[PDB]
């Protein structure tokens, strides 16, 4: 989904085509590609957009309270954690603005809770031939 | 040792009147926590009145109900009480008490009680300064609001004005949710936010620091050829500021987007309480809902 | 000036005590003292 505002050059379709073939236990299969008809759905485009903002949100907002925080912090993890922000920096408001960008990224994340984790439903015991089954217990 | 028990019976060290045995008799099939299992309990054991204190914060409430045992209420008896503790999927009728609605099909999370409109109900049981405070069952929705925005207030207080935080957390308190609102009782800033606020400076830095520029420039791309009213809002939110992508492999992309689910997970943690319950009825008045729970 | 090079641009706080690592903590009246007195002992030192 992410690079499928790229698809206009062989390398990116390469790439993608890399993406799309899947190989697990002794079986190899192809993933439909989620742009059809030379655009992406909008479920999927919600998806990526709410992955970029929250990556384009942190990347802004959280220097300022690593800031603060790591003055104080006794774990000397977030010095080390400002220190890595400066280096990103260095590779390239309003209160009430604050709290919408805050809450912006937080909606973002609540966004992304059904592709971030998936339920285990099922954990099997059986072997046969008759493979097409086996026992398993239940998971809720 | 002594097996853990699953019925539990609870004894009123004190006189009760018969008002107290009635409204003490409404309360079957509440879900009520208890912080020891034990055959026979006394009632100072019963409700969240033993945790509320001088700290009076609201975070800490929280973080002393989550270690709690949750248990549901079974028939009454004439100055006795049986409470029964759940197992993990199985099907329970649940007592709803707080004023929120419920609705067939959402998940349930176990939360300090808030307060309501004119806060006009105290009725419940008090017996000599001791008093039967219940938490409330919400739904999902309202229980990341109030988690995110005690989250956000924490935040936000970091270097601003004394007045500013005021007016922030004046503001932050107030959540409307299925057409009723609620207000947050005493969110305060003491060290158990503290360790909030911390954890999510780090994942905020690690999800900066792993993304890559594909997902960076995605939002930038996309508002370039696409308008709509989700993606001119979302960049109204963000900073101002054809040609091909300078570094193409899937194998390094995959390989971050993998530890960027970790850092998200680590980020979305602090908002996500654990599901106790999931519905599937209600009864037409919305006072109760047949649950599974879920522990 | 800046007469040491430090591979960290950020100084971290030290906690524990002295017996669980080694930190160089000492003020410019001790160093003084302390130059002033290897001064004399080494006047003290065909």
């Amino acid at each position: 989904g992410l690079f499928s505002l790229d698809r206009s050059y062989e390398e990116v379709k390469a790439a993608v085509q890399q993406l799309q073939t899947i190989t697990f236990r002794d079986a190899t299969f192809t993933i439909p590609d989620p742009v059809i008809d030379q655009h992406l759905l909008i479920d999927m485009k919600t998806a990526c957009l709410s992955m970029s903002m929250v990556a384009n949100l942190a990347s802004e907002l959280t220097m300022t309270y690593v800031r603060k925080l790591a003055l104080e912090d006794s774990s000397m993890l977030l010095v080390k954690c400002q220190e890595l922000l400066m280096r990103l920096d260095r590779e390239r408001v309003s209160p009430d603005d604050e709290i919408a960008r805050l809450s912006a990224l937080f909606v973002m994340l609540r966004q992304l809770d059904d592709l971030i984790r998936e339920q285990v439903v099922f954990t099997v015991c059986d072997v046969s031939p008759d493979n097409k089954s086996a026992t398993c217990i239940f998971k809720g | 040792m002594a097996a853990m028990e699953a019925n539990i019976f609870c004894t009123f060290d004190h006189k009760l009147s018969i008002a107290d045995v009635g409204k003490l008799t409404k309360l079957v099939a509440a879900v009520v926590p208890i912080p020891q299992r034990l055959h026979l309990i006394k009632h100072y054991q019963l409700g969240l009145h033993q945790f509320v204190d001088h700290t009076r914060g609201y975070v800490r409430l929280r973080g002393l109900l989550r270690n709690m045992t949750l248990t549901l209420m079974r028939r009454v008896e004439g100055n006795q009480i049986l409470l029964h503790v759940p197992t993990h999927g199985l099907l329970y009728t649940v007592l709803n008490t707080g004023p929120v609605t419920w609705e067939k099909g959402d998940a349930l999370c176990v939360l300090p009680p808030l307060f309501h409109g004119p806060l006009a109900r105290e009725n419940l049981l008090t017996l000599g300064q001791w008093e039967l405070v219940l938490p409330w069952i919400v739904p999902m929705p309202l229980a990341l609001e109030i988690n995110q925005r005690l989250l956000i207030m924490g935040l936000f207080s970091l270097d601003r004005s004394y007045e500013e935080v005021k007016a922030a957390v004046q503001q932050l308190q107030t959540i409307t949710f299925r057409d009723a609102t609620f207000t947050i009782p005493d969110p305060v800033i003491d060290q158990h936010l503290l360790i909030d606020m911390k954890t999510a400076c780090l994942s905020m830095s690690m999800v900066a620091n792993l993304a890559s520029e594909l997902t960076m420039t995605y939002v930038r791309k996309l508002a370039l050829e696409d308008s709509s009213m989700l993606l001119v809002k979302c960049q109204e939110l963000l900073m101002r500021l054809p040609a091909r992508p300078q570094h193409v492999s899937p194998d390094d992309e995959i390989a971050r987007l993998s530890a960027l689910f970790v850092m998200l997970r680590q980020l979305d943690d602090l908002i996500r309480e654990q599901v106790v319950f999931t519905v599937c009825d209600v009864s037409p008045d919305n006072k109760s809902a047949t649950c599974i729970f879920k522990g | 000036m800046s007469l040491l090079h430090t591979f960290w641009r950020l100084p971290v706080a030290v906690f524990f005590e002295p017996h669980e690592e080694n930190v160089l903590r000492c003020p410019e009246r001790v160093l003084r003292r302390l130059l002033e007195d290897a001064a004399v002992t080494m006047r003290g030192g065909d």
